[PDB]
RNA sequence: UUUUCGGAACUGAGGCCAUGAUUAAGAGGGACGGCCGGGGGCAUUCGUAUUGCGCCGCUAGAGGUGAAAUUCUUGGACCGGCGCAAGACGGACCAGAGCGAAAGCAUUUGCCAAGAAUGUUUUCAUUAAUCAAGAACGAAAGUCGGAGGUUCGAAGACGAUCAGAUACCGUCGUAGUUCCGACCAUAAACGAUGCCGACUGGCGAUGCGGCGGCGUUAUUCCCAUGACCCGCCGGGCAGCUUC
RNA sequence: GCUGCAGUUAAAAAGCUCGUAGUUGGAUCUUGUGGAGGGUUCCCCGCCCCUUGCCUCUCGGCGCCGGCCCGAAGCGUUUACUUUGAAAAAAU
C-alpha cells in the first residue's frame, strides 16, 4: 500500500534521531519530501543529504544532527486562510518563539513565516521545530 | 491407429520432457518402441516412420547419463540394429521423407524449417556412433 | 501480500541499471522479430516467447534490441489474441475444478477454492472492460466459461 | 548495529552480501556464459537459470537442466561471463 | 443568363513532425522450473487389542473397592492353548515439529483436483487496501429418514457410603456413540490480543527453498543428486537476553 | 473524546473467509543571467528554445516617414484550493 510516503517518511528520522544516529536510509523518494527537506535545511536542523538515483523512484540518505526534536507529519491536508493559522500554529508549536509550520501554496513549498507576508493561504503538510 | 494425429502429438507430448529430472530414461525408448510395433500400416509409409526412426534412434542415445563413459555392449548392438533398419528404409524408397511434398502422403514439415538437416540428421547420428565407438 | 492467501513474500526479478546492448549481441532488431513471429504460430504465449529467447539466445530481453514490448509487436501485426493469456488461465483452471466437483460433492475444499479463483475472474475483467479492451455487455458464466476456453 | 555506520560506500561483498533488492542499487545475481563443447561444435550462449531444456544441434540434443535455481550443465566447459 | 468571390460538406494519392508508447514500485495479477507438507476428495491395503462363538486342557473360586456387596461359577467360570466372526480403532515412534482461512488433519499403495515458500536479466502495467448489502465453510450435543450397534454410555434398575445421599464409588443398561442423505449455526469457536503498510537492539536454534565452501561418507573406480560438518540469503512456528 | 478517549486481564475485536456500495491509494512531465524593489547569488521586462500562448484581421485612435508598428476581439483541456473585488435590514 504506502498511501502517504511523506507521512511513512519522518518517522525513521524521528526514531534514528532519538538511538543517535547520523545517517539514514529513506525511501522511496518523492519529489515533495526533497522540498520539505530543502526548507528544514535552511533554518538548520539538518546538514547536506544525497539523493542515490534508481529508475524506480530512488532513494535518499540524509546527515543530521541533534538539533533536531522531532518533525510531524498532518495528514489529512487543510486549508488554511490566514486567521485560521493562529490557532493552529498554537496548539502545534513549543513556543510562539520558535518552531515552524509548514505548508505549501501557489507561491511554493514554505515555512509559515514566509506565507504571512507573502499573503498566501494553502494547504499544510506537517511542522518540526 | 488413426492417420498419423494422435499419433503424431503423442510423438509430440513423449518428445518433450527431454531433458528434466524425471526421464525414466529408458522407456521413453520403449515407448517409442509402442508406436512402431503397433505401426502395421500401410503406403502411408512404408513412409514416414523413418524419422519417428531417427528421434527413437535418439533415444538410443541420450539414455546415457552423460559425455564420459561407453556403452554397454548390448545397448551398442541394438544401437546398430536401428541404425541398419534405418538404412533400410531409406534405400528402398526413394522419397525424401521429412519433406520434399508429393501427392501428399502425410506430413507436415515443411512448415518446421527445413526438411532437410532433419534430413541431414542421419549423417549426424552416424558420425556420433562413430565417436560412439571411439570412445 | 497475497491477495487470497495470507502469505507474504519476496521472489521478483531485479533488473540491471545498465541498458546498453551490452555491446556483445546480434540480431539486429529486425532479426528478433522474424525469431518472434515463428514462435506465436506453435502456440507459445508472449510469457514463453520472452523465456525462450533469454534462455537460448543471445538477447538479455526484448525492450533493450527492440523500443517496443514482445506483445505490440505481434498486435501490430494483428496476430494477437483476442483476450489476454492472465484472464485465459483463470477460467482455464476454474473448469477443471467445477468438474472435480460434479465427480464429487463432498470435496468442500475445492468448493472454497473456487469461491476465491471465481472472484479474482470478476476483478481481473473489470480492469480491461473499463479500459475498453474487452466489450461493454461481456460477463462470466458457466457457459460462456465453457465455450471462451475451448 | 553499531549505530554510526556508513552507508554511503558500502564493502564489496561484506555489505554486498545481502538480499539483491536490499541493495542501493539492484542488482541481478545471474550471469551468461559463452559454451561450445564437442558434442557440438558451435559457440552457444546460455543463461545460467536455464529454466528449459537447452537443445544440441549435433551429436546429443541436451545441454542443460532445469533445477530449483541455477542450472545443471553437463560434460561440455564453455564458460564466461563476459563482464556481466 | 453565366462565371467569379465567400461560407459549408464530403474523397483520393503525395510531402513536413526526432512523425506519437515515462518507469516496472524491496505494490498486485499471470506464466515458467525444481521441490515441500498428519492440506482436501475418491479408491485400496494392514496391524494389534476388545467382544462374541466353536474346540481342546487343568480344577474352585472369579469380578470389584478405601473396606464391601450386587453380579458371575462343576451344563466348568476365571485361567492356558487353537481356529473363526463382528464392530470399533490407528499405539510406542509423535516433537514450545509441519500443513490448513478457521473448524481441523497421523497404518499401506494408487488415482483426482488444489496451495505456500523459494529461484528467474520472463509477461502485464496500477490491475490496490479495508469493507454495509449479500455469500461459502463452521467442533461437540440435538432433530428427521435409512444402514449398523463391538466399545463406552445421559436416562433407568440395582449394590454400597451417609443422620439424610435422587451424588462422588461398584454392577447392569436405553437413547447416543459409527456410516449414508437432509437440518441446526452455537463454544473459554482464547494468543481472552482486527486486517494492510513503514521505522526501531542483541544472541543461539528449528522446519522449507536457494547459494558459497577445509573436509570425512554412499556407489560404479571416478565433481549424477544422497547423508554429516561450516557459513551466507529469503520468508515461517517459537525461545533466550536488557535502563 | 473532530481538536481529544478506550477495547490482553478493569465494560469491550464479528468463529472464520469471500464480497458490492462507501472510504483510502506508489513513483514520474524546467533552470541559470543585465534593469527595477530587498540581501551579498536569492524573491516587474525581458533573454538560450519559452515568457503573460496566438493570430487576423476589421471596424471606430495613438504614433513615425502611400508604407509600416502596438493596446482592445476569440482563449490557453476542465475543477477543487488560495488570494482580491462586488453584493450583503436594523437592533444586539
Amino acid at each position: 500500500v504506502r498511501m502517504n510516503v511523506l507521512a511513512d517518511a519522518l518517522k525513521s528520522i524521528n526514531n534514528a534521531e532519538k538511538r543517535g544516529k547520523r545517517q539514514v536510509l529513506i525511501r522511496p523518494c518523492s519529489k515533495v519530501i526533497v522540498r520539505f527537506l530543502t526548507v528544514m535545511m535552511k533554518h538548520g536542523y539538518i546538514g547536506e543529504f544525497e539523493i542515490i538515483d534508481d529508475h524506480r523512484a530512488g532513494k535518499i540518505v540524509v546527515n543530521l544532527t541533534g538539533r533536531l526534536n522531532k518533525c510531524g507529519v498532518i495528514s489529512p491536508r487543510f486549508d488554511v486562510q490566514l486567521k485560521d493559522l493562529e490557532k493552529w500554529q498554537n496548539n502545534l508549536l513549543p513556543s510562539r518563539q520558535f518552531g515552524f509550520i509548514v505548508l505549501t501554496t501557489s507561491a511554493g513549498i514554505m515555512d509559515h513565516e514566509e506565507a504571512r507576508r507573502k499573503h498566501t493561504g494553502g494547504k499544510i503538510l506537517g511542522f518540526f521545530f | 491407429e488413426i492417420t498419423h494425429a494422435v499419433v503424431i502429438k503423442k510423438l509430440n507430448e513423449i518428445l518433450q520432457a527431454r531433458g528434466k529430472k524425471g526421464t525414466d530414461r529408458a522407456a521413453q525408448i520403449e515407448l517409442l518402441q509402442l508406436l512402431v510395433q503397433i505401426a502395421s500400416e500401410n503406403n502411408l509409409g512404408e513412409g514416414v516412420i523413418v524419422k519417428i526412426k531417427f528421434n527413437i534412434i535418439a533415444s538410443l542415445y541420450d539414455y546415457n547419463p552423460n559425455l564420459a563413459t561407453y556403452m554397454k555392449p548390448e545397448m551398442w548392438q541394438k544401437c546398430l540394429d536401428c541404425i541398419n533398419e534405418l538404412m533400410d528404409i531409406l534405400f528402398a524408397n526413394p522419397n525424401i521423407f521429412v519433406g520434399e511434398n508429393i501427392l501428399e502422403e502425410s506430413e507436415n514439415l515443411q512448415n518446421v524449417d527445413q526438411p532437410l538437416r532433419v534430413r541431414g540428421c542421419i549423417l549426424t547420428l552416424v558420425e556420433r556412433m562413430d565417436e560412439e565407438f571411439t570412445k | 501480500g497475497r491477495m487470497h492467501a495470507p502469505g507474504k513474500g519476496l521472489s521478483q526479478s531485479a533488473l540491471p541499471y545498465r541498458r546498453s546492448v551490452p555491446t556483445w549481441l546480434k540480431l539486429t532488431s529486425d532479426d528478433v522479430k522474424e525469431q518472434i513471429y515463428k514462435l506465436a504460430k506453435k502456440g507459445l504465449t508472449p510469457s514463453q516467447i520472452g523465456v525462450i529467447l533469454r534462455d537460448s539466445h543471445g538477447v538479455a530481453q526484448v525492450r533493450f534490441v527492440t523500443g517496443n514490448k514482445i506483445l505490440r509487436i505481434l498486435k501490430s501485426k494483428g496476430l494477437a489474441p483476442d483476450l489476454p493469456e492472465d484472464l485465459y488461465h483463470l477460467i482455464k483452471k476454474a473448469v477443471a475444478v467445477r468438474k472435480h466437483l460434479e465427480r464429487n460433492r463432498k470435496d468442500k475444499d475445492a468448493k472454497f477454492r473456487l469461491i476465491l479463483i471465481e472472484s479474482r475472474i470478476h476483478r481481473l475483467a473489470r480492469y480491461y472492460k473499463t479500459k475498453r479492451v474487452l466489450p461493454p455487455n461481456w460477463k462470466y458464466e458457466s457457459s460462456t466459461a465453457s465455450a471462451l476456453v475451448a | 548495529m553499531p549505530l554510526a555506520k556508513d552507508l554511503l560506500h558500502p564493502s564489496p561483498e561484506e555489505e554486498k552480501r545481502k538480499h539483491k533488492k536490499k541493495r542501493l542499487v539492484q542488482s541481478p545475481n545471474s550471469y551468461f556464459m559463452d559454451v561450445k563443447c564437442p558434442g557440438c561444435y558451435k559457440i552457444t550462449t546460455v543463461f545460467s537459470h536455464a529454466q528449459t531444456v537447452v537443445l544440441c544441434v549435433g551429436c546429443s540434443t541436451v545441454l542443460c537442466q532445469p533445477t530449483g535455481g541455477k542450472a545443471r550443465l553437463t560434460e561440455g566447459c564453455s564458460f564466461r561471463r563476459k563482464q556481466h
